[PDB]
RNA sequence: CACCAUGUUCAA
RNA sequence: AAGUGUGGAGAUCGAAGAUGAUUAGAGACCAUUGUAGUCCACACUGCAAACGAUGACACCCAUGAAUUGGGGAU
RNA sequence: CCCAUCCAAUAUCGAGUAACAAUUGGAGGACAAGUCUGGUGCCAGCACCCGCGGUAAUUCCAGCUCCAAAAGCGUAUAUUA
């Protein structure tokens, strides 16, 4: 089986912890990615490799080689995480990034362009996202527009939710590790930017850990 | 660092841009006629000459052949060029002094990668396709 | 030279001819409804477009605008005419959200199948263009031929032809001959 | 009444966020510096009562150094701690 | 702080 | 800075050049010299890694040692 | 002329190998599709670019089989994205 270490999959095993927001919310870091599966139902939750490259280290006597895989994971309901691990053989560095990508798992926030009718098809503002110089600039589509993007975004984008979006990218797009990196590091700042709908004040919740600290200490 | 704003700055602007578009080579061959007057096609395409000698360009480094070709002298201005043959075999499809149909290849005017200072390509010989006579489509005449 | 009659492309190529995605859908689409050539699907694309195209120009237009009330109740119109949406489709939300197999299904070489003339796809494409089957009465021998929904009552055999009322075919009618020199 | 709504009036966004109590910085899911400090209220007799104020601070505000010069300001606006002496 | 110049062409 | 013109100066270092030596060769480095130059006056030149390889003028901008000139408190 | 209509209205010719026969460019990558077989041996040639070929060629010359568009499809030069 899986016995947990940290205290969040010791809550989530008991379902003390019920979704993947309550966790979200607390700013807590996962540290163990059979939190994601068990909150996350496991039919609604979608996973393919994104790029698999060798990257070579000189020694003597000939070069080193490992495989650095690339993965990303998310049902299509505003849930993402991308995960890049390394590795001897090209097997187990896409079970590692398998294992990699749900630790990094982040929320969407998604939002209305005209008015607002039924789900959000589109990300709520403008945002762009930077990783070395390929930076990708995402902007609010009509309702009937799609993805329009490079197909490395338009599959991440797609596992996001995001049904309608417009994209750019700056520099130095065929760099795929860079790419991938910043359509992550963008749809991860939509809950980042403060609108009007937000302004109001919100009640101060309890930590689950703080919570339950009474019930973690049973298992000691 | 850059550029220059301003309510009233547009003819500023207008002759900042006309003078950097000639560092534009692609601009600046579209815009000066050195371009056509030294092309030895007239500005065109495809432009007829008669074969003068048959040559063997070796190839670059790292390739090694000798790749045939033959020197032509274009009707429309007396330009000697030298062009390619491009099939297995295909110089027994070309004597001297026959009539060509030569057009460029690839890259206009760039000389395709192997081949060194070869930039033009055989299309036709004796008004019979260069590719017909190597597939056998039809023979060449006389 | 002083000639004006107009002419203009129905169809585009996509860019990228090779996506692996891309053909894999359209193999589908030329096999689930029988169909030529890929350039076939490729005006049903242009079709749709342009009607996804000039809805979404109207939803940047506001309500009680005067190019939104006429011209968007012409494209509503016209979808639910040729059975593109049923009759509870009228928002013009949903002309965004019409496909390729959407526009398809009205084809006469599918209804032909749907309706029941045809044991295949690919029996319904020959009886159209062998001169079969009658819309109003009326010998209609175009496979892309859109049928409008009223026109749906009234898809029966040809009464030319020789599965309706009218004269027997070659194969009986070159053997009824062989026949009659004996 | 907080986050975005749908024309119907049911509220669309998963997960409405916290908010830094000093820098009204909306606090990220990832943001992993950003912490919560529940104060006890207390009653007369100087023991606490079942009641805590809570107060979330983001990360970069911690990073900077600048949180302790928040957690003042705050417990002041909020009544916790007092900003002088009495006269003598 | 004497002198100590050079190693054909592709490829692995 | 080198360079040029006309006058001065001409100690020292010293492109060119000359002798030694090293070297397979040495037209180089090293040693001994030595012309123009170096230095001044009046003209000319306007060629630098003329650099912070960072245009000018404003604006906002957290911290702790120092430092130069002016002013003010003790 | 074409197209359209027609093979009796008393009375009109006709598919089978339907021989009435689809081609043009490809199959290492981009770029869809062979670790197939024969030949040549840095030769001949291919290759827009990267590269193939030095006696076991995923790239040449061919046979097979596939892929793409299809009454079309290559190539060259302009020109817009
Ligand atoms: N480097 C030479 C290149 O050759 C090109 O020349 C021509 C062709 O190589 C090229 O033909 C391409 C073909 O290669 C590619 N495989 C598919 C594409 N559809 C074709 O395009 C052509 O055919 C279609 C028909 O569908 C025409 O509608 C289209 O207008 C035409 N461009 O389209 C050009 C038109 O003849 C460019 N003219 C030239 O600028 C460029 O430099
Ligand atoms: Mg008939
Ligand atoms: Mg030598
Ligand atoms: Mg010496
Ligand atoms: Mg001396
Ligand atoms: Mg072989
Ligand atoms: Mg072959």
């Amino acid at each position: 089986e899986w016995v947990p270490c940290t205290k969040l999959g010791r809550l989530v095993k008991a379902q003390k912890v019920t979704s993947l927001e309550e966790i979200f919310l607390f700013s807590m870091p996962i540290k163990e990615h059979q939190i994601v599966d068990t909150l996350i139902a496991e039919g609604q939750l979608h996973d393919e490799m994104m790029k698999i490259y060798p990257v070579q280290k000189a020694t003597s006597a000939g070069q080193r080689t490992r495989f650095k895989a690339f993965n990303v994971v998310g049902d299509c309901d505003g849930h993402i995480g991308i995960g890049a691990r390394v590795g001897k053989e090209v097997s187990l560095a896409i079970r590692a990034s398998m294992i990699a990508a749900k630790l990094n798992i982040v929320p969407v926030r998604r939002g209305y362009w005209g008015n607002k009718i039924g789900e959000p098809h589109t990300i709520p503002m403008k945002v762009t996202g930077k990783c070395g110089s390929v930076a990708v600039r995402l902007v609010p589509a009509p309702r009937g527009t799609g993805i329009v993007a490079a197909p490395v975004p338009k599959k991440i984008l797609e596992f996001a939710g995001v049904e309608d979006v417009y994209t750019s990218s700056r520099g130095k797009t065929r760099t795929h590790g860079n790419l991938i990196m910043a359509t992550f590091y963008a749809l991860r700042k939509t809950y980042g930017f403060l609108t009007p709908d937000l302004w109001a004040e919100t009640e101060p919740s309890r930590d689950p850990t703080d919570e339950h600290a009474e019930l973690l200490a049973e298992m000691t | 660092m850059t550029k220059t704003n301003g309510q009233n700055a547009a003819r500023k602007l207008v002759r900042l841009r006309r003078r950097n578009r000639w560092a534009d080579k692609g601009w600046k061959r579209a815009h000066t006629f050195a371009a056509k007057k030294a092309n030895p096609f007239g500005g065109s395409s495809h432009a007829k000459g008669i074969v003068l000698e048959k040559i063997g360009v070796g190839a670059k480094q790292p390739n090694s052949a000798i790749r045939k070709c033959v020197r032509v002298q274009l009707i429309k201005n007396d330009k000697k060029i030298i062009a390619f043959v491009p099939n297995d075999g295909c110089l027994h499809f070309i004597e001297e002094n026959d009539e060509v149909l030569v057009s460029g290849f690839g890259r206009s005017g760039h000389a395709v990668g192997d081949i060194p200072g070869v930039r033009f390509k055989i299309v036709k010989v004796s008004s019979v396709g260069l590719y017909a006579l190597y597939r056998q489509k039809k023979e060449k005449p006389r | 030279m002083r000639n004006y009659n107009n002419f203009n492309r129905v169809w585009k190529a996509p860019r990228r001819p090779f996506e692996k995605e891309r053909l894999d859908r359209e193999m589908k689409l030329c096999g689930q409804y029988g169909l030529r050539c890929k350039r076939e699907i490729w005006r049903v694309n242009m079709t749709l477009s342009k009607m996804r195209r000039t809805a979404r120009l109207l939803l940047t237009l506001p309500e009680n605008h005067p190019r939104r009330l006429l011209e968007g109740s012409a494209i509503m119109r016209r979808c639910h005419e040729y059975g593109f949406l049923d009759e509870e489709k009228d928002k013009l939300d949903y002309v965004l959200s019409l496909t390729v197999p959407d526009i398809l299904e009205r084809r006469l070489q599918t209804i032909v199948f749907k309706a029941g003339l045809a044991k295949s796809v690919h029996h319904a494409r020959v009886l159209i263009q062998q001169r079969h089957i009658a819309v109003a009465k009326q010998i209609v021998t175009i496979p892309s031929f859109i049928v409008r929904v009223s026109s749906e009552r009234h898809i029966a055999f040809a009464d030319a032809s020789p599965f309706g009322n009218g004269r027997p075919g070659r194969v009986k009618r070159v053997r009824a001959k062989a026949a009659k020199r004996h | 009444t907080i986050g975005m709504f749908n024309e119907e009036g049911e509220n669309v966004d998963l997960y409405i966020p916290r908010k830094c109590h000093a820098t009204n910085t909306l606090i990220e899911a990832h943001d992993h510096a950003a912490v919560q400090i529940s104060i006890a209220n207390v009653g007369p007799n100087g023991v606490i009562n079942g009641t805590t104020t809570t107060l979330c601070i983001a990360g970069y505000l911690r990073s900077q150094g600048e949180s302790d010069h928040a957690i003042n300001h705050i417990t002041i606006d909020r009544g916790i701690m007092r900003i002088k002496t009495g006269k003598p």
